[PDB]
């Protein structure tokens, strides 16, 4: 017995040493998990924190149904604890720890409707900016949160589930960019809304790599430099465009060159000032 | 699910889980893998017995009862505790007489479904314990009994230097599994066998 | 010697192709617009807005 509380606290200690900047600590957390453990992680440091807090209820799938049931008491407290703690990383993390204490069911669906939390995954889920890797975590937010509810009889939070309905201006862009990642994870939300309250709810491809070729042809759109009063303004003004790695052609017997039109402005500039 | 299932857990009680230091965890984890194992088929059963350095004895006998499984144990184990046998005071535990409990609840439950279809049955021991020159013969008397009943005796070592169990998952044609980090006891249970 | 600039748009084919948009330049009709001036001989300042007809008919044509 005394052992246990020695070698598991060697991890935790790795943990709190390499807690702050990357993301050390999601393997470690996990061996973690296993061996008012709520109450006493929500001293330490909240990263990592909320990595053991994220594992630990996957870890759980007799003594069990203690288990759950001794969770369940305080759900509140990482409640408490995943909002004020809302970058991409963190952000990951409050909705993963979110989802996972969501398929536990231990989470009080009153309570959840009403939060900070749920307003956050929609929006998220409605910027255009956020990367595909915020959009999985987010995702997966909504689909445990609506999995949560098998009942929606009495879920109040089967009301601002339904904040995926705002989504479809979302997808259409996603679409309209060739991000088939977002609109997968799109999909998976209308899947599973419809699924949570569905009762309620009423050789010769060689061709074809060629023909791929025949829309791609080269030229480029472009400024032409000429009638240069000296030559060092020419080599000036050239060495310039060279550092700027927007020559497309060069000829000092001319004293004529070609910038493409990314660096015509970086050239104006240069031309006024020297 | 068709054939009836029954899985005898038999654990090492010995002092040295003092160097586990823990006992009360290993419980933990094996109520969590035994009602994971109730609840996969409606056919399962599951008894577990205690072997201990002075002598085997049985703390329980499906999944409906794994409620009264758990508190059974938990009684049972605290029991077990007393100062005799304390520490490394006696090496050994009394496997042998734990296999011959487990063989005869074996039989009896098969006597009774066979007035029905076949039963499988197997035996798990974890062990904490060292073999010694005495417990031969009867370790390997119950080991053999074991194997021409086509019982397969897994065998978990968290610590200690058991030959005979290594043995006796040979001949039983059974899995023996000398486990490195103790703590992922439950991710042998699950895992391993 | 930052006296002229003039957008336009610089194609670098090769020394096989280049002959025929100025060929494309010349005996053409609406044409001859085409090719401001050829740099070098892998290099022609050309059209701008020529630039998609340039291809097309490059295309078309053998």
């Amino acid at each position: 017995p005394g052992v246990l509380d020695r070698l598991y606290g060697h991890p935790a200690t790795c943990l709190a040493v390499f807690r702050e900047l990357p993301s050390l600590a999601k393997n470690w957390v996990m061996r973690m998990l296993f061996l008012k453990k709520e109450f006493s992680k929500a001293q330490e440091e909240s990263t990592g924190l909320l990595s053991g807090l994220r594992i630990w209820h996957t870890q759980l799938l007799n003594l069990r149904i203690a288990l759950l049931g001794g969770g369940k008491a305080w759900s509140d407290d990482t409640s408490q604890l995943g909002p004020d703690k809302h970058v991409l990383h963190f952000m990951v993390g409050s909705p993963s720890a979110a989802v996972s204490q969501d398929l536990a069911q231990l989470l009080s669906q009153a309570g959840l409707m009403k939060s900070t939390e749920p307003g956050e995954p929609p929006c998220i889920t409605s910027a255009g900016f956020q990367f595909l890797l915020l959009d999985t975590p987010a995702q997966l937010w909504y689909f445990m949160l609506q999995y949560l509810q098998t009942a929606q009889s009495r879920g109040m939070d089967l009301v601002e589930i339904l904040s995926f309905l705002f989504q479809l201006s979302f997808s259409t862009l996603g679409k309209d960019y060739s991000v088939e990642g977002m609109s997968d994870s799109l999909l998976n939300f209308l899947q599973h809304l419809r699924e949570f309250g569905l009762v309620f709810q009423r050789t010769d491809q060689i061709r074809l790599w060629e023909l791929e070729r025949d829309r791609l042809r080269f030229t480029e759109g472009v400024l032409y430099n000429q009638f240069l009063s000296q030559v060092d303004f020419e080599l000036l003004l050239a060495h310039a465009r060279e550092l700027g790695v927007l020559v497309f052609e060069n000829s000092a017997k001319r004293l004529m060159v070609v910038t493409p039109a990314g660096h015509s402005d970086v050239k104006r500039f240069w031309k006024r000032q020297k | 699910e068709d054939e009836l299932n029954l899985l005898v857990i038999v654990v090492d009680a010995n002092p040295i889980w003092w160097g586990k230091q823990t006992l009360s965890k290993c419980i933990d984890a094996v109520m969590v893998l035994g009602n994971s194992h109730l609840f996969m088929n409606r056919s399962n059963k599951l008894a577990v017995i205690a072997s201990h350095i002075q002598e085997s004895r049985f703390l329980y006998p499906k999944y409906e009862l794994l409620t009264s499984a758990n508190e059974v144990i938990v009684e049972e184990i605290k029991d077990l505790m007393t100062k005799s046998d304390i520490k490394g005071q006696h090496t050994e535990t009394l496997l042998a007489g734990s296999l011959a409990k487990a063989l005869c609840y074996i039989h009896r439950m098969n006597k009774e479904v066979k007035d029905n279809q076949e039963m499988k049955s197997r035996i798990l021991v974890i062990k904490a314990a060292e073999d010694s020159a005495l417990q031969y013969m009867n370790f390997m008397n119950v080991i053999f009994a074991a194997q021409k009943q086509n019982i397969l005796i897994d065998a978990c070592v968290l610590d200690s230097d058991s030959g005979l169990l290594q043995q006796a998952c040979d001949i039983t044609g059974g899995l023996y599994l000398k486990v490195p980090q103790m703590p992922s006891l439950l991710q042998y249970l699950l895992w391993v066998f | 010697m930052v006296n002229v600039l003039k957008g336009v748009l610089i194609e670098c084919d090769p020394a096989m192709k280049q002959f025929l948009l100025y060929l494309d330049e010349s005996n053409a009709l609406g044409k001859k617009f085409i090719i401001q001036d050829i740099d070098d001989t892998h290099v022609f300042v050309i059209a701008e807005l020529v630039n998609v007809l340039q291809e097309r008919v490059g295309e078309l044509m053998d």
